[PDB]
């Protein structure tokens, strides 16, 4: 139905499963009034959490629904039907971050510095979008930083699905291995926007080294708290990446958040550094 | 709610149709006229036209034609009106009483039809037995002439063809042919039918269709002996008889198209023409040629004969005269010498019929006389720019002015055998008598030695034997002609002193004391032949001739102090001819036998201001005729002074009321004078016919005007006049003219003719930096100032180039003091379908000049502009916009409010504004000082054309619109939802039969308070296209009540010409719809109550139940309503 | 400009030719009736334009199959505000073609609909299966007599008829408005109330957005002329309302007029303020008009309005023939800059030879009309 547009299934065309998650299933599909790709979300909220965890998520659906930004995946609608949230975003089927990063660990070849803050900078941009205006992401990693033909980066999976899952924090050690979790939310002492630059930090030792900060073979969830509360990590090469490239990295991976820098200090470097290399 | 009440204070002046033949009998020659419901029938005589007769036509007429059929001894009419009620008139005369009685009448109206786009046509046929009427397209209506089909039933035949410009019957043929010139997307052409009743169809005609000039207009159906049709094109004309045809290229006839025709032989041989233009051109046909005794064309020569008025409905009376009928001028009666060629015209105009129409914009001002409306309005189209400054009333001009210390009596003396023209003007002071000798230009007082001066004359004139009687309140002593000495000085035997000295012709009869005696002036000596006394003492002694003899009075009326009454006796006895019971208290003032048209009337006016109106029998007794008009509130005199071969008596009093009969019922013209006391006529030798206008003031002398019902003044301003304002204290008038100038290949343009603007008295042109082809027309706008007693054109302003004035106000603004000018152009290009930037510009007039010390510029064209409390409301195209005049005399807009419709109408009344537009969409919007803004409190929408609106009161709302009706709106106050809140309700319907350009609050009477009010509440005139000038005044709901349960009751006995009901002719007419009348009265229909028979009145009247001072008094007698009828007839 | 645009009224797209209806069937005016209400139905069906329609509920194609056999005419309430199905005037129109196709095992019918008369609801009942009957009182069309009509003279009338057209529209109102002398209201005012003149001036503009005759192609009726404009104007909603009430078609062609004259921009109706096409940029590939009511292969329309050059999109998809309205022609998916509504398709040429290359496909449902600089947008008439 045209009257209320993007915000009815009838108007919807599933064509398959792309994502499935503890809680919410991601698909790619259309609309028959229009056709645009786009990234359909449903999750079964009668079933998972009470009446007052639904307030809070409308809420945060909300914030997230003035967030529009070209380095950000634009927010369609959100709504609920069949006794479903379900939020339509854009749609990027070219491919994530973490797709890249594999691709050069079976090439064996290191990504060149100037490629890494062509899309870092970009990326910084998206997360100063929503640092902005009170909004944290909580899911800052590779699998959700897309990339198009064009080389344009977008920021997806903003925290939707962490939200159902904040009563199931001993379910995290069972489904993947969180590489990216800040010492305030393994300490159980809450999130904050020092976890989002905490998660970028261990993202830009990433896109470097193609490997995690804190990764390791038949590694368990306690060894992960301790490499993580000490900050061990291998130290980057210094011939295929500058001071500045392992300075930022240092105090984003801190175990004290305070330490750690405002967006504005990172999206300013950001800046700065890609255009010398731009004309480099 | 509305419970109004329709007058006409003038009946339409501007023709719509001209016939010429013998309507009355065998051996006249009538020129039948109707104005617009005006069917005035005339007489042609060698003294020119005789009126006759003039009907009410309930109805718009149309069509109007003379035709005679076989077995008639005088021709019949055909009356077809707008409304399509169709009758056949017969004129018949029994006697005296002139009844234009109806053979046939009916409506000749079908369900379902467009009115065609040429109009609509009616002709007959020349053998009387076709009436052809074209009324709706493809489809001919035609009616068998004969004695069964009395309701005028109708055949039609299907027309095949659409568009018919000119049908016209043709002359010799054995069935009726009808030959019309029709437009096709091949061409023009002329084709033609042979109608037929015996098969109620159409036949083959006699030729075939013809290729013909590209703008034929008309035909004109030659009669015999050459038969066929001419067909007249603004190009050429043509013959179209079959195998003749003959065709004359006339270069003269290119400058306008050609409109109005007529037949100046009974054989055809000559024909009028007439353009638009209104000039005339000679069509002669020639038979020269000549077969075997038979004769048929040879050359179509025109002739150009003269300029005559704007011309409508030509006409050939007989010895070369014609009545140019016209519409937008002066309707004319010229006579065409052959021989005159005076400068290159065959014509000079004889007569003039005033013609109010086309009204387009007044205002009821007060020229002269204070309290008193004289309307002023715009009139004229093109060259024929008039104002028509009517008044009610008939004034005098003082050629003379002598002050005299309240001048208590004055009489004419002639001591001059054989002169036969007033020498002395002898004078009444409180003690003294002044006799002054006044030939020419003579003022100084000579006392005569056969006339006393120490005495209060009473009766100064001149009797015949040879004898001048100077009767004094002492003693008569009678003088002298050519000796002037006593011959006797009849004196009071016990030393009386007589109240009046009252005398006829060949008698004196004073009242000394109580005693009434007669005392003729025999020759050379003076004696008395009766001595008696009445019952109460003579105040009023009135001893004058009656008719004939012309040397004694047969009967005598007086007024007795201790009675008030009308005691009538015999001059040379005393017994007594009638008593008169009306009368009281206050005793009369004057009693005189009057003889207007050889009827005897007697009106006694009191001392108090009663004049029991009333008449006399001088053979023997006397009647009652109970009937007091007004004539003021203070003591008065009658006296009478022929001047005009008639009675002519006028009753002076403190305002001067004259008794003047129309044709035998007296019309009080209360005339236009400062305060008349006594009246004298000074027929002096310089004096012709003129007056002695004795006042309390100074004695002045001069000549009365006519005895008009409406006088009405005019000016020519020879273009075309479009708005008017008053503007008191400069003492001037603004209008707005549009002459229309040729654009030659000169850059320039030059003017037609000289006009008002061109030949002002000071010019100027707007010079304003804010912002073509040969024999191309365009309009110039100017505004004219012309002052409101000369009425010259004082200053024309010139505006821009392609600039158009839509709007004139008169008003002085905010805190300034003085007034100002304000007129708002709009400049209007032809590319530009919708203006897109008017202006406002701001004149005052001070010092003989005109100036702009203000100027405003606006994005659009503004269409009306009102005074809102202090400050101008201009509606600029479709946004009704205020604005604050502030003290650097520059507009700065306050509030603006953005319209649905556009504000083409504005009238406001104290905090309240009334907006509409061309299409009957009013709207009414309040204005909140408390906010500063406009607001709406009800919207009704409707499509219809609308003419022009005014609001009554604070609820009510009036306007004019399409099909000839005016309509009422009304919003009401109870509305307990605010949707009924936001709806303007209608209780007005009417069909006023003409055509409103504007309103205008005021009245043309003497404003009189009459202690206990008066039935009509607040006055608004407006003006029509033809100048049906009338008031609509709002009444009380019980007032309304009776007036139509009456005006329902007079239709019931008196009929009309046509037998057409007064519910049809004043129903609401729409192109879809059709509602009764409700909301609004006929003061025309009421006031024609009055002339109605006495019998006639007892059936008006039988259950009315009119009085509700407590009782109904179901009888109401018939007096009753002449009580009230008679009141109405006041507030015009 | 090679488009043949005989082609959108022809309605390709449905499949086979519907089943043709010849009788035509209209109500008294005035009278009080009921008709149906298409559940469905949101769009401001114009009377004189033609409107397709598919239906996939079952008691849609139930209750056209009960019209069929009867008098074919049902409403179009113009809802104001569609949420509450609050209606206060509506459309009567007619159905003409219709063509029933078992597809998939369900019955899915394909009906085109003629609008003919206005109408006043005065009730809104729904019966107990769901479908709306609808209280009819129509409203009369006004006709009116030209404003020269009552102070025209009875001689003048012979020079009314007449036989570089600046020329020849200056000798217009020059010898049918020569009357205003009379009146108070000068000669071009009264042109501006008269039928005749407005489509002149409406034609003056259509041509810059077609290339067609206007002899052929544009009635001479002004009550078809006054409809015709209305219906492929490209317009919102209220702006369309506003003229379905008007009574006298001299009002409606003034309104379109100013219409067609202030509403030179034109704004996404999420945004009020993100322009996106013009009024210049409008060009005609159908005989409708540049609008022309195309159905989405589910019972859904897409009046379109096809323009040279559209800003403020953002491309989305490839180019795939499907169901391409425009014969020929895929498309690129577009929506908008700031609201993420869906704007309208960009169009492609996959033949090089045919014209035009690339032109916007923009649903009207998504347009606002809006005059430049910062006024309120008003209709007079
Ligand atoms: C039915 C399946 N379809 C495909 C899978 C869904 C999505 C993505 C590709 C394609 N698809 C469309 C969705 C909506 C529409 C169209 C395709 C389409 O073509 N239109 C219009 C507009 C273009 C045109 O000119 N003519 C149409 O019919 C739609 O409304």
């Amino acid at each position: 139905r045209p009257d209320m547009g993007y915000n009815t299934l009838a108007n919807f065309r599933i064509e398959k499963k792309i994502g499935r998650g503890q809680f919410s299933e991601v698909y790619r599909a259309a609309c028959l009034l229009d056709g645009v790709p786009v990234a359909l979300k449903k999750v079964q909220i009668f079933d998972l959490m009470d009446a007052k965890a639904r307030a809070d998520c409308i809420k945060e659906i909300d914030l997230l629904k003035q967030l529009n930004h070209p380095n950000v995946i634009k927010y369609y609608a959100s709504f609920i039907e069949d006794n479903e949230l379900n939020i339509v975003l854009e749609l990027a089927d070219a491919g994530d971050l973490s797709r890249m990063i594999k691709h050069f660990k079976k090439q064996k070849r290191l990504i060149p510095e100037r490629t890494v803050w062509k899309y870092f900078v970009q990326l910084c941009s998206a997360l100063e979008h929503m640092h902005s205006r009170r909004v944290m992401h909580r899911d800052i990693k590779p699998a959700n930083v897309f990339i198009t033909a064009t080389g344009v980066v977008k920021l997806g999976d903003l925290g939707l699905g962490r939200f159902f899952s904040s009563k199931t924090t001993a379910a995290h050690s069972l489904v993947g291995t969180p590489y990216y979790m800040s010492p305030e939310r393994i300490h159980e002492n809450g999130y904050n926007f020092k976890s989002d630059i905490w998660s970028l930090g261990c993202l830009l030792y990433e896109m470097a080294a193609l490997q995690s900060p804190f990764y390791g073979d038949k590694m368990n969830l306690y060894s992960l708290c301790k490499k993580i509360e000490q900050c061990d990590y291998p130290p980057l090469p210094s011939d295929h990446y500058s001071e500045e490239l392992r300075q930022l990295v240092n105090m984003c991976i801190n175990p004290d958040p305070e330490k750690r820098p405002d967006v504005t200090y990172v999206y300013d470097v950001a800046k700065r550094m890609h255009a010398c290399t731009a004309s480099s | 709610m509305s419970y109004n009440y329709v007058v006409t204070a003038q009946k339409p002046t501007a023709v719509n149709g001209c016939v010429t033949g013998h309507f009355t009998s065998a051996e006249d020659l009538n020129l039948l006229i109707a104005k617009n419901t005006r069917l005035e029938i005339y007489v042609v005589t060698a003294e020119g036209l005789r009126p006759v007769k003039e009907v009410g036509m309930y109805g718009k007429i149309a069509v109007m034609e003379l035709f005679r059929p076989k077995g008639e001894s005088k021709d019949l009419l055909f009356i077809l009106t707008a409304k399509y009620n169709a009758c056949i008139l017969e004129y018949k005369q029994s006697g005296e009483s002139i009844d234009i009685i109806t053979r046939a009448h009916g409506n000749v109206q079908d369900r379902i039809g467009r009115p065609s786009e040429t109009g609509i046509i009616g002709i007959i046929d020349p053998e009387c037995r076709m009436i052809g009427l074209r009324l709706y397209d493809g489809l001919f209506k035609v009616i068998p002439l004969d004695r069964d089909n009395k309701e005028l039933k109708a055949f039609n035949i299907r027309l095949e063809e659409l568009h018919v410009i000119d049908v016209k019957f043709l002359y010799g043929c054995q069935a009726p042919t009808i030959c019309f010139v029709y437009q096709d997307p091949q061409g023009r052409h002329v084709k033609t039918y042979e109608v037929s009743l015996r098969e109620k169809e159409f036949n083959k005609g006699p030729w075939k269709q013809e290729n013909v000039e590209a703008e034929a207009s008309m035909v004109i159906a030659v009669p015999e002996p050459f038969g066929g049709a001419i067909i007249i094109g603004q190009e050429s004309i043509t013959y179209h008889n079959g195998d003749k045809y003959l065709a004359i290229a006339p270069p003269i006839i290119k400058q306008s198209t050609i409109v109005c025709h007529n037949r100046v032989d009974p054989n055809g041989s000559r024909y009028l023409l007439g353009d638009m233009e209104g000039r005339l051109f000679m069509l002669l046909l020639e038979k020269e040629e000549q077969m075997d005794g038979t004769v048929t064309l040879k050359d179509l020569r025109v002739e150009l004969l003269g300029e005559t008025s704007i011309a409508e409905c030509l006409t050939y009376l007989d010895n070369g005269v014609v009545f140019v009928g016209s519409r937008l001028g002066d309707s004319q009666l010229v006579k065409l010498n052959v021989d005159s060629n005076e400068q290159g015209s065959y014509v000079v105009a004889m007569e003039t019929f005033t013609n109010l129409g086309p009204i387009v914009d007044m205002c009821v001002v007060d020229l002269e006389r204070q309290g008193q409306g004289q309307l002023v309005t715009c009139s004229g189209a093109f060259k024929e720019g008039s104002l028509r400054i009517i008044r009610n009333g008939i004034g005098i001009h003082e050629h003379a002015s002598i002050d005299l210390p309240g001048i208590k009596g004055l009489w004419p003396l002639r001591s001059d055998p054989n002169r036969e023209t007033d020498d002395t003007l002898v004078l009444s002071f409180v003690g003294q008598t002044r006799v002054l000798m006044l030939n020419g230009e003579e003022v100084e007082e000579t006392e005569l030695m056969g006339f006393v001066d120490d005495q209060q004359t009473f009766f100064c004139g001149n009797v015949a034997h040879q004898q001048l009687i100077q009767i004094t309140s002492a003693s008569v002593r009678l003088v002298s002609q050519e000796p002037k000495a006593l011959v006797s000085e009849w004196k009071e035997p016990q030393a009386k002193n007589i109240s009046v000295a009252s005398c006829n012709s060949s008698q004196v009869v004073v009242a000394v004391g109580r005693a009434l005696y007669y005392l003729q002036i025999h020759p050379q000596e003076l004696r008395q032949i009766s001595h008696t006394e009445m019952e109460h003492e003579v105040a009023c002694l009135d001893i004058t001739p009656l008719g004939d003899s012309n040397g004694l009075s047969p009967l005598c009326a007086i007024g007795l102090w201790t009675d008030i009454s009308a005691r009538i006796l015999k001059l040379p006895s005393f017994e007594l001819l009638h008593k008169e019971m009306l009368g009281g208290e206050i005793i009369p003032r004057s009693i005189l036998m009057t003889t207007f048209e050889s009827s005897h009337y007697l009106l006694c006016a009191l001392g108090d201001g009663a004049l029991f109106y009333f008449g006399l029998n001088i053979e023997t007794g006397l009647l009652s005729d109970r009937k007091k008009v007004t004539l003021g509130t203070q003591p008065t005199v009658l006296r009478t002074f022929r001047s005009l071969s008639t009675t002519n008596v006028f009753a002076c009093s403190d305002r001067p009321t004259v008794i003047y009969s129309s044709n035998h019922k007296l019309v009080f013209s209360n005339v236009n004078l400062k305060e008349v006391n006594y009246m004298c006529p000074l027929n002096s030798d310089g004096y012709p016919d003129s007056l002695a206008l004795a006042n309390n003031s100074t004695l002045t002398i001069g000549t009365i005007d006519e005895i008009q019902k409406l006088h009405i003044r005019t000016v020519p301003l020879y273009e075309s006049p479009r708005k008017i304002c008053y503007q008191e204290v400069s003492q001037c008038f603004g209008v707005l003219s549009s002459r229309i100038e040729v654009q030659d290949t000169s850059g320039g343009t030059t003017a037609l003719r000289p006009s008002a603007s061109t030949q002002a008295l000071s010019s100027s042109v707007s010079s304003s930096k804010l912002f073509t082809s040969f024999g191309e027309e365009v309009e110039v706008h100017n505004l004219l100032i012309i002052d409101q007693h000369t009425f010259e054109v004082l200053h024309a302003h010139q505006f821009l180039q392609n600039e158009y004035a839509l709007s004139l106000v008169s008003c002085k603004l905010g805190k300034d003091p003085n007034t100002y000018f304000i007129v708002g152009t709009a400049m209007v290009y032809p590319e530009e379908a919708e203006p897109k930037q008017g202006r406002i510009v701001v004149f005052q007039y001070s010092d003989g000049k005109l100036q702009t010390v203000a100027e405003k510029e606006v994005k659009g064209a503004v269409y009306s502009m009102v005074e809102f409390n202090g400050k101008l409301l201009a509606s600029i195209n479709s946004t009704v916009r205020l604005y604050e005049w502030t003290t650097e005399k520059e507009l700065r807009t306050e509030c603006n409010h953005y319209n649905n419709i556009m504000a083409l109408y504005l009238k406001t009344k104290g905090d309240f504004i009334l907006v509409g537009d061309l299409m009957r969409s009013v709207l009414l919007l309040a204005y909140k000082p408390m906010e500063g803004n406009f607001e709406e409190i009800a919207r009704d929408f409707n499509p219809n054309w609308m003419s022009a609106v005014e609001i009554l009161d604070d609820d009510n709302f009036l306007g004019a619109e399409n099909a000839f009706n005016l309509f009422v709106c009304q919003k009401d106050s109870a509305a307990t939802t605010d949707e009924e809140r936001q709806h303007l309700q209608e209780v007005g319907l009417f069909h006023l039969g003409e055509f409103v350009n504007v309103f205008c609050h005021g009245s043309l009477v003497m404003q009189n308070l009459g202690e206990t009010s008066t039935p009509t509440q607040g006055s608004v005139l407006f003006g029509t296209v033809n100048g049906m000038i009338g008031l609509v005044t709002s009444l009380s709901e019980s007032w309304y009540n009776l007036l139509l349960d009456m005006q329902n009751r007079l239709n019931k006995v008196i009929k009309s010409v046509g037998k057409i009901e007064h519910s049809f002719w004043r129903s609401f007419h729409t192109e879809r719809k059709t509602e009764p009348a409700t909301g609004f009265i006929d003061g025309d229909l009421i006031e024609s109550f009055l002339d109605i028979s006495r019998p006639k009145m007892q059936e008006v009247v039988a259950n009315l139940q009119y009085d509700d001072g407590s009782g109904m008094k179901r009888e109401a007698t018939a007096d009753d309503l002449i009580k009230v009828v008679e009141e109405l007839t006041r507030i015009h | 400009i090679n488009f043949d645009t005989s082609l959108p009224t022809s309605h390709t797209y449905l499949g086979a030719d519907m089943e043709e209806f010849h009788g035509r069937t209209l109500h008294d005016d005035d009278s009080c009736q009921v008709i149906p209400v298409l559940p469905q139905v949101m769009m401001i069906l114009i009377p004189g334009q033609t409107l397709p329609l598919q239906l996939f509920h079952p008691q849609e194609v139930s209750m056209v199959r009960n019209l069929i056999q009867k008098d074919r005419t049902f409403a179009v309430l113009a809802y104001s505000n569609v949420q509450e199905r609050e209606a206060q005037f509506g459309t009567t129109a007619e159905i003409y073609a219709y063509r029933e196709e078992q597809d998939f095992g369900i019955e899915i019918v394909k009906v085109k609909a003629i609008g003919r008369q206005r109408f006043k609801v005065l009730e809104l009942r729904t019966q107990s299966d769901g479908i709306q009957q609808a209280k009819v009182q129509i409203l009369p069309e006004c006709v009116l007599p030209s404003t020269m009509s009552a102070v025209q003279l009875e001689s003048l009338n012979k020079c009314q008829i007449f036989p570089c057209s600046y020329k020849w529209w200056q000798k217009y109102q020059k010898r049918k408005f020569h009357c205003a002398n009379l009146t108070s209201w000068p000669r071009w005012l009264y042109s501006l109330y008269d039928a005749e003149t407005l489509m002149d001036r409406i034609k003056k503009q259509l041509r810059e957005w077609d290339e067609n005759l206007k002899d052929d192609s544009l009635p001479s009726n002004p009550i078809d002329f006054s409809y015709r404009v209305a219906a492929c104007l490209p317009i919102d909603d209220v702006l369309r309302i506003q003229l379905l009430k008007i009574g006298s078609a001299i009002q409606r062609l003034r309104c379109e007029l100013d219409i067609m004259n202030k509403c030179t921009s034109l704004c996404c109706k999420q945004c009020q303020e993100t322009e996106i096409t013009t009024k210049n940029e409008i060009f005609s590939l159908s005989l409708c008009g540049p609008m022309a009511a195309y159905v989405n292969p589910h019972g859904y329309v897409h009046e379109t309005l096809t323009v040279y050059k559209a800003c403020n999109l953002n491309l989305i998809g490839r180019p795939s023939t499907e169901h391409s309205w425009f014969p020929g022609y895929a498309w690129t998916v577009a929506q908008c800059k700031i609201c993420a509504s869906h704007i309208g398709w960009k169009f492609t040429a996959t033949k090089k030879d045919m014209s035009p290359q690339k032109f916007w496909g923009l649903t009207r449902s998504a347009l606002l009309p809006t005059i430049p600089d910062t006024e309120d947008e008003i209709s007079p008439d």
